């Protein structure tokens, strides 16, 4: 009902092509945008987008506390809110992982009655899985501030990946438009010393932030962090990357609770699911075209869809409206507004399609886009 | 050359 | 110089406005795509996007191993690769993330002498982080599956945030149509009791997979997880997200070694900064607007850009040809295989513009898009 | 009501 709304999006970090679609056309509907981006091109292709913007960076100063720069760029955001307008905020990456301004901004305006919304990007992490080909999931990834990792003593798993952000301004609370020289950098790697070992490797990562470049993915021993001409590399967009050192073994008790075991043992817990994690030390070579690879690509050739897979049977009517709900926050806004009304001015719907979204219950849309085979007889309404 | 500089959380405590 | 591509990219969580500009971009160049996504609304559109298409999902079974599925889905793109075809193939979220096949038929392609790359995407956690309103950074954050979490024996911290992922599936190594009971789900309720207690709040958190859904964002406590009416509402798209139950206290020697006291104590480790995790159980309200907030915020009133700030000064051919290597695959493949060539045959470019794309060096690239004050006389070349 | 069930990695290891 309240006037005004505040909308937090990213950038993600390589330059433009790393934005979302929902992101862009928020910017593109907002009639107010605040920006702190990493890139030129990136803030150039935003003035693009919106007549009405405001550089966020404008608010840091040499020797001003980050702290009061927050509350600032905070405040400017809130106050258009209050005003009645849709205030769209853009920081790079995803606006949430290691940004303060974007929580407090939204938490005030929530607090006061206004609608407010953060909108996931693609963060320095989402580029590192990506550039380092290692998934979090195998085995587990533990994330820090570095300095928050030193003064809250934070525990690392040996067993599991570790991400620091922030590597490069160690023990820095305020700003300067230069940079800082890190002198702080050496209390770290102590730490990783004592973690990990001398000899373990530390991949010193930065994402490309222009389309053209090559990431940065340089392998160091925590012993050669401390080489100046080494340490000296690490700077405002450096992130670390340190493997695990080994495999964690399984628990007997709850192989036995989960039933994982047919009969009896098996051979080890080091036959692991191609590929390896190529940072880790000392890994062997995990072979690709096992036997059970070889047969289950054999089964190619005699495949057929099974009875139960569910073919996609939508319309281009159908498909041009869920498209538009989720490009045009007008036209999403109109419908949340009033789901009868929008579904019975979509022309060319088919009379399913007209009901489910006039209902607009999620499963009653994927049912009239998707053929449910009489095999598939699922529990979905049980 | 260790630009940019967009540092935009911390202190966390 | 050999012939075939992968590029695997993702479509974020939220149907259609979760994929990135590049990723798009990637799905429309592409000789063949390959996809595996979460509703029929993304599944058609790529179809709208591509005339060239396989759907993933079909080599999935009932009682079929995953792991034969995740070789089938592999060799089916790297097929394409060897026969020299630009291949893209798409996973819901982030394709690296929780995912078997993508890593696997990147690390074939690459071993086998053919470009390929991964591009990140937003993730089921990147949505978890800006629906409850947390910042993995405050105060660091764990994230396992859920199975291997239990195998392993993977440590956690209270003092940190933890994600879990695949909570609908413990101990489920095969496949359903229909899905699973999940009739393992009180081990892991059982771990969550021993590390937490049976009061420790536990968010069920599903992102909203159509634009105009609610994300559940539902607190339970872990006894709650026991009843069978809570149990049941567990799926294929749960992730849960547990908050730390205590504040970690401040080392005094890195306090010491990094010189954060000016000269002796202070109030507090529990003085937080605003806005506190509203998942944390027994959390007190943080004010918003103290002293120090409302002093910054009068400062605004008399601020001006510092000397050193960089405004952007570019121009619109500068703009084009920065966006165009960003949404156009092709374009940057020209300009990547001869800057000068590409870089000379640029209408409308200025001497500097020219010059800075025929380096293609990233800092000439900044500076000929940002004006430098002589004030800022910064260390970028030393 | 717990679907969809795409689930692209595990076991782990
Ligand atoms: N290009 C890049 N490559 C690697 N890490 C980067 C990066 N840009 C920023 N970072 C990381 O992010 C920190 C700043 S905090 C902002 C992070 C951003 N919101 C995101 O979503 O990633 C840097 O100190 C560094 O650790
Ligand atoms: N809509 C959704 N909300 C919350 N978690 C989700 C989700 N969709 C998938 N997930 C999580 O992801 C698991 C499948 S693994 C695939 C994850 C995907 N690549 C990503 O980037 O997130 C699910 O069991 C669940 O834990
Ligand atoms: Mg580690
Ligand atoms: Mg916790």
């Amino acid at each position: 009902t309240k006037a005004g709304s505040l909308t937090i999006v990213g950038t993600g970090i390589e330059s433009i092509g790393q934005m979302t679609l929902q992101a862009l056309s928020y910017i593109e509907a907002a009639a107010k945008v605040f920006y702190c981006v990493i890139d030129p091109a990136t803030e150039a292709f935003i003035l693009t987008k919106n007549k009405n913007c405001v550089d966020l960076y404008q608010y840091y100063d040499n020797g001003k506390s980050r702290l009061n720069t927050y509350t600032q760029m905070s405040e400017l955001m809130v106050r258009e809110v209050r005003k009645g307008l849709d205030v769209v905020g853009v920081f790079y990456g995803h606006p949430g992982v290691f940004v303060n301004p974007s929580h407090r901004a939204l938490a005030i305006a929530k607090s006061e009655g206004y609608r407010a919304r953060m909108l996931p990007g693609v963060s320095a992490e989402d580029c590192l899985f990506a550039d380092l080909c290692i998934d979090p999931s195998n085995p587990g990834c533990l994330t820090y501030e570095a300095s928050d990792f030193l003064i809250r003593d934070r525990p690392v798993s040996i067993h599991s990946h570790l991400v620091l952000f922030q590597v490069g301004c160690v023990g820095i609370a305020d700003f300067n438009f230069t940079g800082f020289d890190n002198n702080k950098f050496g209390v770290l790697v102590d730490r990783l010393e004592q973690e990990y070992g001398a000899e373990h490797p530390v991949v010193h990562y930065i994402a490309a932030m222009m389309p053209h470049q090559d990431p940065v993915t340089d392998k160091y021993t925590v012993a050669q962090l401390r080489e100046p001409e080494i340490a000296k590399r690490v700077g405002g967009v450096s992130t670390f990357y340190i493997p695990p050192k080994a495999r964690k073994a399984s628990n007997l008790d709850i192989i036995r609770r989960l039933e994982l075991l047919p009969a009896g043992q098996v051979p080890d817990k080091k036959a692991r699911i191609y590929p390896a994690n190529q940072w880790e030390p000392d890994v062997p070579e995990v072979e690709p075209y096992r036997p059970s690879d070889q047969a289950a690509i054999a089964q190619l050739a005699d495949h057929a869809p099974p009875e139960q897979y569910q073919p996609l049977a939508t319309s281009k009517a159908m498909s041009d409206v869920m498209t538009k709900l989720a490009l045009d926050p007008k036209a999403l806004a109109d419908y949340k507004a009033d789901h009868r009304a929008f579904a019975q001015s979509v022309p060319d719907l088919t009379p399913q399609e007209r009901a489910a979204l006039e209902l607009g219950d999620s499963w009653a849309i994927r049912c009239a886009m998707k053929n449910m085979p009489s095999s598939l007889l699922d529990a979905a309404r049980e | 050359n260790g630009f940019p500089w967009v540092i935009v959380v911390g202190p966390i405590g």
